[PDB]
């Protein structure tokens, strides 16, 4: 059996014209390219340390993607791809104690297109401050994860929940967590 | 030292 | 909007075996999900997966240099990164941050959930197993299965179901890459009666 895979992961979707550029090491992100800065974004500041991208060869790698999806757009009789809907589950970073500072995790999983709306909700209000998230990530099923990150000091007074919002899904879904 | 990045094949327009 | 999608991905895989003794590489194409076309280097050309592919396995194994870049792809592209890589993903170990304690406040001699949290461990590889007085636990166990968390930290919570009497000692054991001396944590059932 193999002991790691690293995965420069790409995709190009229409008719948003969005884009992404990424390697992956055994399911963990490496990098992106932020292609609006031309930009790599070691997702560990520390894996900068040492290594080194070029940004602008993301560029180029994209523009073919482009290009690829334009034939294979025709190709295929403009199949459009098929939603697939994400399971969510909202985690905390470690145990949960009163007024000692944890983060709560929203994992989005197992959906396309990569393209989905996601917000923190304190008592029923979206926060946008301290907040932080992942790019798509890629699976093995060729469906996408993501993560978002809400920093926070748990009280017994406040709820929260993550709410995603996707094609596949009938509705807004809202993963909830409280003390 | 410099990540290598993999280049993409154009596909035929055909 | 709800207008139509339509997403290209590519991926450039490169998997190691022992080391970087067998390595193998794969170019891979797809459309939404499907995969029309790759390059496995245990093949050596480009093969049609779906027939959307079939245009373009001939057209780019016709292209000689082409094809040997590909077929180089293991040592310029695999072993190269994997190289530059290593010590920051290949040889990254994070200690577990391990926490025991009872799913709820409960009187002894009845049923509870203890916990066992691992958290913040890398890589995802662990055993983590319950004792009850030294005698190791195998049914009533039940946990999350191994969580990322997106940062290059793992968790999981492994619990045990059990009847705490007085006097029981109750022991969490972790086995992790990290580790370079043994990890357990002990929850005594005396100091929570």
């Amino acid at each position: 059996k193999e002991e790691h895979v690293i995965i420069q992961a790409e995709f190009y979707l229409n008719p948003d014209q969005s884009g992404e550029f990424m390697f992956d090491f055994d399911g963990d992100e490496i990098f992106h390219v932020d292609m609006a800065k031309k930009e790599t974004v070691w997702r560990l500041e520390e894996f900068g340390r040492f290594a080194s991208f070029e940004a602008q060869g993301a560029l180029a790698n994209i523009a073919v993607d482009k290009a690829n999806l334009e034939i294979m757009t025709k190709r295929s009789n403009y199949t459009p791809i098929t939603n697939v809907p994400p399971e969510v589950t909202v985690l905390t970073n470690s145990p949960v104690e009163l007024r000692e500072p944890n983060v709560l995790i929203c994992f989005i999983d197992k959906f396309t297109p990569p393209v989905v709306n996601v917000t923190w909700l304190r008592n029923g209000k979206p926060v946008t401050t301290g907040v932080s998230e992942t790019v798509f990530l890629p699976r093995e099923d060729h469906l996408f994860r993501k993560f978002h990150y809400l920093p926070f000091l748990p009280s017994t007074e406040d709820v929260y929940d993550c709410r995603v919002e996707h094609w596949g899904l009938d509705e807004p879904l809202l993963k909830h967590w409280e003390f | 030292k410099r990540i290598a990045k993999a280049v993409n094949e154009k596909s035929c327009n055909c | 909007d709800t207008r139509p999608r339509f997403l290209e991905q590519v991926k450039h895989e490169c998997h190691f075996f022992n080391g970087t003794e067998r390595v193998r590489f794969l170019d891979r194409y797809f459309y939404h999900q499907e995969e029309y076309v790759r390059f496995d280097s245990d093949v050596g050309e480009y093969r049609a997966v779906t027939e959307l592919g079939r245009p373009d396995a001939e057209y780019w194994n016709s292209q000689k240099d082409l094809l040997e870049q590909k077929r180089a792809a293991v040592d310029t592209y695999c072993r190269h990164n994997y190289g530059v890589g290593e010590s920051f993903t290949v040889q990254r170990r994070v200690y577990p941050e391990v926490t025991v304690y009872p799913a709820k406040t409960q009187p002894l001699q009845h049923h509870n959930l203890l916990v066992c949290s691992v958290n913040g461990f890398y890589p995802g590889s662990i055993e983590v197993r319950w004792f009850r007085n030294g005698q190791e636990e195998k049914t009533g166990v039940v946990s999350t299965g191994l969580i990322q968390n997106g940062d290059w930290t793992f968790q999981t919570l492994v619990m045990l179901e059990t009847v705490p009497r007085s006097g029981e000692v109750y022991t969490c054991q972790v086995e992790h890459p990290s580790l370079t001396s043994p990890l357990t944590v002990e929850w005594r059932a005396s100091s929570a009666d």
